[PDB]
């Protein structure tokens, strides 16, 4: 079982700012991470997968890195529409886990 | 291609209750059918995961022992037999799918419906 | 980023590279095997570093017969791969290009044997020199197919069987929405009877055999049953679905499996590609169609490609 | 033995 310390869990930021969210883990697990947005109430969506490639549709700010076990979620310009919560998935191991979530707010 | 889920309500402890998952645009057999519940005001948490082309359930601690992840075959539609149900188990619970050639996230996921104990 | 396989022998005085372990087969080439093994030339006194590529028929009987061997000497004696593993690993390190040639059998693992692929790696002062675990380090490597980037005809197929105690026969036509089908997705027959006998149409079966040509062993991977009957004088339209998967194929003991590293689950083995228009273990698979009748057989065959798409 | 990854510099 691998935790998955996340932070920070709430940012503040406004349009045009850069955000990172780092996503820790107990173990290496490979480059097998995603990344999750959620608006309130909504269902969430993928944005980055296996830790760096992007999903079908999701904008071009979207991005992902990794070194060892610091696996990062980088928004490269934050537009109004990705105040959300969002959350890290290493999913190498089962049981699944995810992460805590950030939050963003302006 | 989407997602669409119902079946929560306001459940007797001890009691059982059972979350159902529509399919439509995929298959289960091409993808993996997740369950994952998000209890008010916290995180996400996966609870169940069938990948009905090979035949694995799994499940979470959290919940073992106490809720049955299963498909329906000739309609695409999961299930969540929730017996045993407690207090923490209150949450919104989602359906997610996600590829089974080869998993890479979960991209698709339905807008759930909320469960309360 | 990117990243790479390493591996060593017991001694650790051996290291060997990869920045891949799924070669893709082109029908029209295969990829080559390009990859850096760092060496500690002090402990390599014997001065003859090997790296070794091989294409072992492991299959049962028990027997092995390699297929193909490759040999290449890598100390003393590039692709971009090649480049920046030596540049990571500084001045120590020399390469190896094998080229697999084409019309060698695919990664393929029957249920449990099969045919796979072993990079194997060491370091002696002569090839004749004895094999010891001590000292070799390896890789077990696969070579694969993609689905085709272009479709084909549709699969339609038919037959007319004139009954002898009979004045008109039995047509029937036989047509699948595709001939290839991704892993995973359903497959959809169109079967289509027009009787005009005395003859009734009893019972549709309905299957997807596996057709393993080991260099033919035959089995069926995915199962329809219905009693959708045909009465005499009459036509009849139905589309069947089904879906070959691997649940309820686990007790069949030697299906052919995707190839596989070490035990991980894989997917009932990709069609393979023929060159243009072979040794190993060649794999197909076709749609049959039975029907039954009584006043007791008919079938027409679809061939079909199962196969995966090229990753994105 | 076993097998890791490893960083491409």
């Amino acid at each position: 079982d691998i935790q998955m310390t996340q932070s920070p869990s709430s940012l503040s930021a406004s349009v045009g700012d850069r955000v990172t969210i780092t996503c820790r883990a107990s173990q290496s697990v490979s480059s097998a991470v995603a990344w999750y947005q959620q608006k309130p109430g909504k269902a969430p969506k993928l944005l980055i997968y296996s830790a760096s490639s992007l999903y079908s549709g999701v904008p071009s700010r979207f991005s992902g890195s990794r070194s060892g076990t610091d696996f990062t979620l980088t928004i490269s310009s934050l537009q109004p529409e990705d105040f959300a919560t969002y959350y890290c998935q290493q999913y190498k191991y089962v049981p699944v886990t995810f992460g805590q979530g950030t939050k963003v707010e302006i | 291609v989407q997602l669409v889920e119902s079946g929560g309500g306001l459940v007797q402890p001890g009691g059982s209750l059972r979350l159902s998952c529509a399919a439509s645009g995929f298959n289960v057999y091409s993808s993996s059918i997740h369950w994952v519940r998000q209890a008010p005001g916290k995180g996400l948490e996966w609870v169940a995961s069938i990948s009905s082309y090979y035949g694995y359930t799994y499940y979470a601690d959290s919940v073992k022992g106490r809720f049955t992840i299963s498909a329906d075959t000739s309609k695409n539609t999961a299930y969540l037999q929730m017996n045993s149900l407690r207090a923490e188990d209150t949450a919104v619970y989602y359906c997610a799918r996600s590829r089974q050639f080869w998993y890479s996230g979960l991209d698709y996921w339905g807008q759930g419906t909320l469960v309360t104990v | 980023g990117t990243r790479v396989f390493k591996k060593a022998s017991p001694n650790g005085k051996l290291t060997v590279y990869l920045g891949k372990r799924d070669f893709v087969d082109h029908i029209d080439l295969v990829e080559p095997v390009d990859g850096v093994v760092l060496v500690d030339p002090e402990y390599l006194k014997e001065r003859r570093v090997y790296v070794t590529l091989t294409c072992a028929f492991r299959y049962g009987r028990t027997f092995r017969k390699d297929l193909f061997v490759a040999n290449v000497q890598s100390f003393p004696p590039l692709t971009r791969l090649q480049e920046r593993l030596i540049k990571k690993l500084g001045e120590h390190a020399y390469p190896f290009t094998f080229e697999i040639p084409p019309n060698l059998p695919c990664s393929v693992t029957l249920q449990p044997c099969g045919v796979d692929y072993e990079v194997k790696a060491f370091c002696a002062e002569n090839l004749e020199e004895k094999i010891h675990k001590r000292n070799s380090v390896r890789l077990v490597i696969r070579k694969v197919q993609y689905a085709p980037e272009r479709p084909g005809p549709q699969p339609t197929a038919e037959t007319t069987r004139q009954f002898l105690m009979s004045d008109k026969p039995l047509h029937l036509e036989a047509s699948l929405d595709k001939e290839i089908y991704y892993h995973g997705e359903p497959i959809s027959v169109n079967v289509h009877v027009t009787n005009n006998t005395n003859k009734t149409v009893k019972k549709i079966k309905i299957s997807v055999r596996q057709y393993a040509d080991i260099c033919q062993y035959k089995c069926p991977v995915a199962m329809e049953e219905a009693d959708d009957t045909v009465a005499p004088s009459s036509t009849f339209c139905k589309v069947y679905t089904l879906t070959p998967f691997l649940a309820n194929n686990r007790e069949k003991r030697g299906l052919a499996l995707d190839g596989k590293l070490k035990h991980e689950d894989t997917n009932l083995a990709s069609s393979t590609l023929l060159r243009e228009g072979i040794l190993g273990i060649i794999v197909s698979y076709k749609v049959k169609v039975k029907l039954v009748v009584s006043r007791s057989d008919v079938a027409v065959e679809l061939p079909f490609t199962l196969m995966h798409p090229k990753p994105k | 033995e076993n097998t890791v990854s490893t960083s491409l510099g």
